């Protein structure tokens, strides 16, 4: 089904107009995952900078969300789980060399720091945005700061703790029917899969790289079991995929889904570790391919939250989503950067622009064809809403 | 304060000339933020308030590492989970610790005649259980260690062989790669991948000619000026039919965990959902195995164990091919009636009105 | 056979075996009348999905999974997690901003936690003797953020006399707060300078190095056009397209494949290009002699003026107009006494079979060959598609180039690497492919250095231009095959037939069949034979490779030219 | 040297159990439906009502209450794969807080007395017993073996426990792997 479409420029939409909202706390760029860690948050500072450059404080409202408590954070995980991650320090980890292997917290993802508030903040921005839309105050919430979608609900796996996406999911279900969750991280988004594998209220689409890369999991096959068969919508690609080819798997597959399943709010997680470059990621994106998806989910116009990500070059994903920010709001930012206090890390062309490489392409037309075949005859079931 | 960092030198220095020489060639606005966030308390839960002997460095149970208790007596140590009881390492034995074997020795004393005494009372005790007497007081006296089946029974299988740490691996596993991740740090960018370079993996090596597809019957190589139009083969590694990762529609080289098979290997097992199960026997190679030849042909069923030629089954083709019209003229037959009794209930019913 | 399998599962078993063989599959469909699905996700048995979870209400216990698991050690079969590869310059680039962190992490660490400690020196100003001997500070110091200052603290302060001054803090306010803030503001004043100077060889090494490694399908190209280029490979590519063509053709409903290989000629200025490019290398090539050197300019001149049939007075205004910017018979030239004279000069069946197809005013042509006119020609026609990628991506990098907007406040302080403008190297916003036609002049007299060449390739074309590294391995190529058409005798014989043939203005199907036997009598029934067929209306050329037995023409469509073909073939005694 | 001549179709349930255990990473699951009191006193009861000869049933029911006695006291020290132990361990700390010493032949399943059965060739060979009375022993282990052969798939068939229920084995989850192997 998938036929070759070029590159057509991302342009603003003239009507969709939303009034939006802001999640920035003034702390969280402190934090630092000790020494060589390809996540680390100070491009959680990059971002909001720009955006403080480029002055669009005065086309949105920006709050600080009141960090999430024990109780409120263990509506998902376990007591035991919780309690460990707030009690964990370095000096005393000798003290939990039973709950530190049980857990995994010792080894992909260290104790460093700041753990507990630094996952209450990520929390608390996440249920507190969900909350104002659920309210109705606004009609967007970005939180560039949550989005730990590989916590599981007992251990963290994958540098990242606390799974704020799905406590915000959780609170969006308060009000609304039907969410839909729209992953676009080049690693499959396990935790929110699994935390909704067994339910028809949550729709999660992830588009991610299949082969022996982390997780190992999200085959086509996984279709979801119990009453939420046919809800729930993997895409394996393969290595070296192009915005072009991107966009045309993309388009498709989202406009059948709100076609069918009807959500009434989307959460779109829109990390930034696709990009061309990572340390982690293959992928061979740029900012204009990676934006595109952003502004076709804007372009339906439902309520909807945008959440951040992974993140491993702080550059790219920093540009990125001052990008993605100033598209959100009806506004095409100029290509040429302002004077900011971290103007050094963008050479050496001082421009707003991320470059893709020459790397090569591999996603085969007739792959595609068979993969978007395979998901619109499951996806033919999900007609009754 | 003079301690080195990531950079190499002290925090409150600059570079060095020899890292200067080869590294050379010769108000804004987030002043604010403390004026515009506004708090967000708006969420529906804020109600909620919120003699110097060297130990080992081996479990000499199960011969893996791990965080271990050490023996007082003897060098032998263990995992905190392979004793009996196994020992809680939160509340450790006050004191030292000393092992089965070493206990066992200075309860006897190091003394035999007290030895064959106990014994003897044991035996006298338990008149019940005479037979295993030995056992039952020898028991008590072995270190514990994880359970190896014994090898006479591992040689019954050759397709059983054990891994690295003693766990079961049926030939199914590819191979230890081990020497391949150095490989994997490649000095010229040909990674285990195969990305960009297909030329000479489309032919094969031995006899020289093309690896065909079986479901597209081209060995699509493209053209190194125009790479554009290449299709990734791959060869299965039970029966060697080259395939198109587009074909088998799965897109990665498996090349880590097992073998690859063809969707081309009939069962190996059954879940008949209507669930019984498993329509196979293992391999139970060498000479102890009994091939029988049938002396009936048309309706004998047996088994699924069957073995093809010109307890192990074996038939001959035209045998399976009369079982197989057997099984479909009886099918239509049966369907023919199962119509047939459906519209003379029909025909029934309407007479009946 | 035993009620052993499902129908549906057997017939999908099947449809792996019958797929392409639509008929027999249908046949047999209607002949025979026609839990974890998901191999990544266990089950949990319903004794371990009971844990606390303090705060679930009624809706997230019916909308949450417990019991439904999977983890990537199950999915990753024990042993998994390959990972990138990751070229040297990529994680040189790496290095630069971890140590970036590392110095703008503790220095906004130390202002974040010094201004807090100012404004509560701020507060304890104003008071009174009294209030400061009875004031104490809070954990936190009335901030949100508890544990960032005692991180800094304990990096500044020896992590035990950290906690020390830390604890003598919080009780002693009045007399550990000025020495403190002192101590850091002169730490932040040193540490900034430091990284301020540090951060000026940063950006040195990071501007050699960044296009560099951004640009690495260019360093699997030094070697795949050096041993990815040779004979073995050409005709293999070909001879595969031949053999799938062959095992599909018994595939019957799948028509008559198209030829092997097929090639479009749209711009003609790249043969002048080419010209230049060849006269340069040999003028500068030093392992030929001067009447060696006029022999291999002569050679390529006049086979690209018949081949392409270019009118040759009109090629060399061309050249010699392209001369002015920088500051004979083809067998005349074939036959070395020639070459060197004019150097130093200076039933009734059989019958309609044979009347029918002498083509007038002809326009379709042909050339037979062995292998080495393949090679010739095979460089020729790469050499051509390269350039020709070129000059198509011209004009949007030249619109690129003129609109790149320096910004000065960089330029001032040099932040930008002015060194291919030093050498002045970089494209001016004129013709883009004009200067890289005379770069590749340049090169090939050796006036830049091959890695000025690269690193000029790479940011004026910022990542799509890398195929032009070898263009000078790639022309030494040319030239020396040129060669071997003038010494292997038996190659120079078979392009003399092709002077004939191409000449010839009308000829019929039994004129091509005498070329054929006489241009086969040269080589042994061990060389192979190849047709590069050449259309002059479309230019289109089109190269078919022959099986020792098979036709000279491509295989006709109706009954009746295929009698006549077969007929004209039996007039001729030759083994048909 | 004494040999012990399992039937092959139980020598494959011993292989099928290894590999269970074994990198698909399932373990028993408990208390099992036949445990080995049950299959001993149903086994001497068939045995005995067939069988009029008094020393024959003397010997019967000696050689069962000492199977008994001896996997009673050994499964904790040498019948355990490396995986299991967390389970055991678990086991002990539930009964020691309900206050109920633990009793192995209650709570465990047949598939560990075959585990015991095939480990008995070294048991008795690493002792000074007598030729007659160990080669008793395997008479009477043998026939034990048969009459368990005759209902081989009373106990140990198969049901994959991953898509119905109360199959003879469950899965884990990744904190008890974690715990069990990598302490
Ligand atoms: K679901
Ligand atoms: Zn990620
Ligand atoms: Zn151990
Ligand atoms: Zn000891
Ligand atoms: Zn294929
Ligand atoms: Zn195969």
């Amino acid at each position: 089904v998938y036929e070759a479409t070029p590159f057509d420029p991302i342009t603003v939409k003239p009507s969709d107009k939303r009034r939006v909202a802001y999640f920035y706390d003034a702390d969280v760029g402190n934090y630092a995952y000790g020494a060589g860690h390809p996540m680390k948050p100070h491009r959680i500072r990059m971002a909001h900078s720009l955006i403080m450059n480029y002055g669009l404080y005065k086309k949105m409202e920006i709050y600080r969300a009141k960090p999430a408590t024990k109780q409120e954070m263990c509506q998902f995980h376990t007591d035991e789980y919780i309690d460990f991650l707030s009690r964990v320090t370095p000096d005393n980890l000798e003290m939990f060399k039973r709950e530190s292997v049980k857990f995994n917290v010792g080894d992909d993802c260290p104790v460093f720091d700041g753990l507990y508030e630094y996952c209450s903040i990520s929390g608390g921005g996440s249920m507190e945005g969900a909350a104002r839309l659920n309210r109705g105050k606004c009609d967007v919430a970005v939180n560039y700061a949550g989005g730990l979608h590989h916590a599981k609900k007992s251990e963290a796996s994958g540098f990242c703790y606390l799974n704020d996406i799905v406590l915000g999911i959780i609170e969006l279900l308060r009000y609304h029917p039907r969410v839909l969750y729209i992953d676009i991280d080049v690693h499959h988004g396990d935790g929110v899969e699994e935390a909704f594998y067994t339910t028809d209220r949550v729709m999660t689409c992830s588009f991610h790289k299949y082969g022996e890369f982390f997780p190992g999991t999200g085959e086509l096959r996984d279709i979801g079991v119990g009453a939420g068969k046919n809800y729930a919508v993997n895409v394996p690609l393969r290595d070296g995929i192009d915005d072009a080819t991107y966009r045309s798997v993309f388009e498709p597959v989202i406009k059948k889904i709100m076609e069918w399943y009807q959500p009434s709010a989307v959460v779109l997680q829109c990390g930034g570790d696709s990009l061309s470059g990572d340390r982690l990621g293959c992928f061979n994106l740029s900012m204009e391919g990676h934006a595109n998806c952003v502004n076709y989910v804007k372009s339906f116009g439902i309520p909807m939250m945008v959440v951040g990500g992974g993140g491993y070059t702080m550059r790219n994903v920093a540009r990125t989503w001052c990008f993605e920010t100033g598209l959100l709001n009806n506004v095409v930012l100029d290509k040429d950067l302002p004077y900011n206090e971290y103007y050094e890390y963008y050479g050496p062309d001082y421009k707003l622009s991320v470059r893709p490489s020459n790397m090569f392409n591999v996603n085969t037309p007739e792959y595609l064809d068979k993969v978007m075949t395979n998901i619109f005859a499951n996806l033919e079931n999900t007609k009754y809403a | 304060d003079s301690k080195v960092s990531v950079t190499g030198l002290p925090l409150n220095k600059g570079p060095s000339e020899k890292i200067k020489r080869e590294s050379l060639w010769n108000d804004l606005k987030t002043f604010l933020t403390e004026n515009m966030t506004e708090e967000s308390n708006i969420r529906s839960t804020i109600g909620w308030n919120g003699i110097d002997f060297e130990n080992e460095d081996f479990c000499s149970a199960c011969n893996q590492s791990g965080s271990f208790l050490c023996c007082d007596t003897c060098p032998k140590s263990f995992h905190f989970l392979c004793l009996d009881p196994p020992i809680d390492p939160n509340n450790l034995p006050k004191g030292d610790w000393h092992c089965n074997e070493c206990k066992f020795k200075i309860f006897i004393n190091n003394s035999m005649a007290t030895l064959k005494k106990i014994e003897s009372n044991f035996i006298k005790q338990n008149n019940n259980v005479k037979i295993f007497a030995k056992l039952l007081f020898n028991i008590d006296s072995h270190n514990p260690k994880q359970f190896q089946l014994p090898n006479y029974i591992k040689e019954t299988f050759p397709a059983v062989k054990t891994g690295s740490r003693g766990q079961y691996s049926d030939e199914n596993d590819k191979i230890p790669l081990t020497d391949r991740q150095l490989f994997n740090t490649s000095y010229g960018q040909s990674i285990t991948k195969l990305d960009s370079y297909n030329p000479d993996t489309h032919i094969d090596s031995n006899s020289g000619k093309f690896l065909i597809c079986y479901k597209c019957n081209q060995t699509r190589l493209g053209s190194w000026s125009h790479p554009e139009n290449s299709r990734l083969i791959m060869t299965c590694d039970y029966c060697q039919t080259p395939w198109h990762l587009d074909c088998v529609p799965r897109a990665s080289f498996k090349n880590l965990g097992s073998k690859w098979k063809c969707p081309l290997h009939s069962p190996t097992k059954v879940y008949k959902k209507i669930y019984k199960v498993w329509k196979k026997q293992r391999l139970i190679n060498k000479k102890n195995q009994l091939y029988y030849e049938p002396l009936q042909k048309i309706g004998y069923q047996n088994n699924g164990n069957i073995q093809i030629i010109p307890k192990i089954t074996q038939i001959d083709e035209n045998s399976i091919k009369y079982d197989f019209f057997d099984k479909i003229y009886k099918s239509k037959m049966v369907q023919k009636r199962k119509l047939f009794q459906f519209q003379e209930s029909l025909i029934d019913k309407l007479v009946s009105n | 056979s035993q009620d052993i399998l499902d129908l549906d599962d057997l017939v999908e078993k099947v449809d792996f075996y019958l797929g392409s063989n639509k008929e027999l599959f249908t046949w047999f469909k209607n002949f025979v009348g026609y839990e974890a699905f998901g191999p990544s996700y266990k089950r949990l048995p319903k004794s371990d999905t009971f844990m606390p979870c303090s705060g679930r209400d009624d809706m997230c216990w019916e909308v949450l999974n417990d019991e439904w698991v999977g983890h990537p050690v199950w999915a990753s079969e024990d042993s998994g997690f390959i990972a990138h590869r990751k070229n040297q310059y990529e994680e040189t680039l790496f290095k630069i901003e971890e140590e970036r962190h590392e110095y703008d992490f503790y220095i906004e660490s130390n202002l974040r936690t010094i201004q807090c400690l100012e404004t509560i020196v701020n507060k304890i100003e104003n008071m009174t003797e009294n209030e400061k001997a009875n004031f104490k500070l809070p954990p936190g110091l009335g901030h949100t953020s508890m544990t960032i200052y005692k991180k800094v603290i304990r990096k500044v302060y020896d992590k035990e006399r950290g906690f020390e001054i830390i604890d003598a803090l919080h009780e002693h306010p009045a007399v550990t707060a000025p020495v403190v803030l002192k101590r850091l503001k002169q730490k932040d004043e040193e540490w900034r300078r430091a990284q301020r100077e540090w951060n000026k060889v940063w950006r040195e090494l990071e501007q050699k190095v960044f296009f560099k490694s951004l640009d690495h399908l260019g360093l699997t190209f030094k070697q795949a056009d050096k041993k990815l280029l040779t004979t073995k490979q050409l005709i293999s590519e070909i001879s595969s397209i031949k053999v799938d063509q062959t095992n599909k053709k018994i595939h019957w409903l799948t028509p008559k494949p198209k030829s092997q290989l097929d090639f479009d000629f749209p711009d003609k200025n790249i043969f002048y290009d080419i010209l230049c490019l060849a006269d340069t290398f040999i003028t500068h090539t030093t392992a030929y002699s001067n009447p060696d050197k006029e022999r291999l300019k002569d050679l390529l001149k006049y086979f690209i003026s018949l081949f392409f049939s270019i009118s040759f007075e009109k090629i060399e205004e061309s050249l010699y107009s392209h001369k002015q910017n920088v500051s004979m018979s083809l067998l005349d030239i074939l036959h070395r006494s020639r070459y060197q004279k004019l150097k130093r000069s200076n039933g009734n069946l059989v019958e309609e079979a044979n009347s029918q197809g002498i083509i007038q005013n002809r326009s379709i042509f042909n050339l037979f060959a062995n292998t080495n006119i393949y090679i010739f020609f095979r460089h020729w026609t790469t050499i051509y598609e390269r350039l020709l990628e070129i000059k198509q991506m011209n004009e949007r990098v030249t619109k690129e180039i003129n609109t790149r907007s320096t910004v000065t406040f960089a330029k001032d302080l040099d932040l930008l690497s002015s060194q291919l403008s030093e050498m002045g190297l970089d494209f001016v916003g004129e013709d883009a492919y004009k200067q890289v036609l005379r770069l590749s002049r340049r090169l090939i007299n050796g006036d830049l250095e091959h890695q000025w060449f690269e690193e000029s390739l790479r940011q004026a074309y910022n990542n799509k231009a890398f195929k032009l590294y070898t263009i000078d391995k790639v022309t030494q190529s040319l030239v020396k095959h040129a060669h071997t058409l003038m010494t292997d005798a038996k190659t120079a014989e078979i392009m003399a037939l092709f002077v004939k043939d191409r000449n010839a203005s009308t000829t019929s199907a039994k004129d091509q069949i005498i070329y054929r036997l006489q241009v086969r009598s040269h080589m042994s029934n061990t060389e192979n034979m190849f047709r590069i067929e050449f259309d002059k209306r479309t230019l289109h050329v089109s190269i078919q490779y022959i099986a020792l037995d098979d036709l000279t023409l491509k295989e006709p469509k109706a009954d009746e030219d295929k009698w006549k073909y077969y007929v004209t073939s039996y007039a001729l005694p030759h083994p048909t | 040297k004494i040999s012990l001549q399992i039937p092959i179709k139980l020598k494959s349930v011993l292989v099928d159990d290894w590999e269970y255990v074994t990198k698909d990473k399932k373990i028993c699951r408990l208390p099992a439906d036949v445990t080995v009191e049950m299959v001993l006193n149903k086994y001497e009861h068939e045995v005995s009502q067939e069988l009029e000869s008094p020393g024959s049933q003397s010997q019967l029911s000696e050689y069962c209450a000492g199977l008994k006695l001896y996997f009673d006291k050994c499964l904790g020290n040498m019948l355990l794969y490396r995986l299991e132990r967390l389970q055991y361990d678990e086991l002990l700390k539930k009964s020691s807080k309900d206050q109920k010493p633990l009793v192995p032949i209650r709570i465990y399943g047949a598939i560990h007395l075959l585990r015991l059965i095939s480990v008995l060739p070294e048991l008795i060979s690493s002792t000074t017993m007598d030729l007659q009375s160990c080669q008793l022993l395997i008479k009477q282990t043998e026939d034990f073996l048969v009459w368990l052969l005759m209902h081989v798939d009373e106990y140990f068939n198969d049901k994959d426990p991953n898509r119905s229920d109360d199959a003879l084995y469950v899965n884990t989850s990744s904190q008890y792997e974690g715990v069990a192997l990598g302490m």
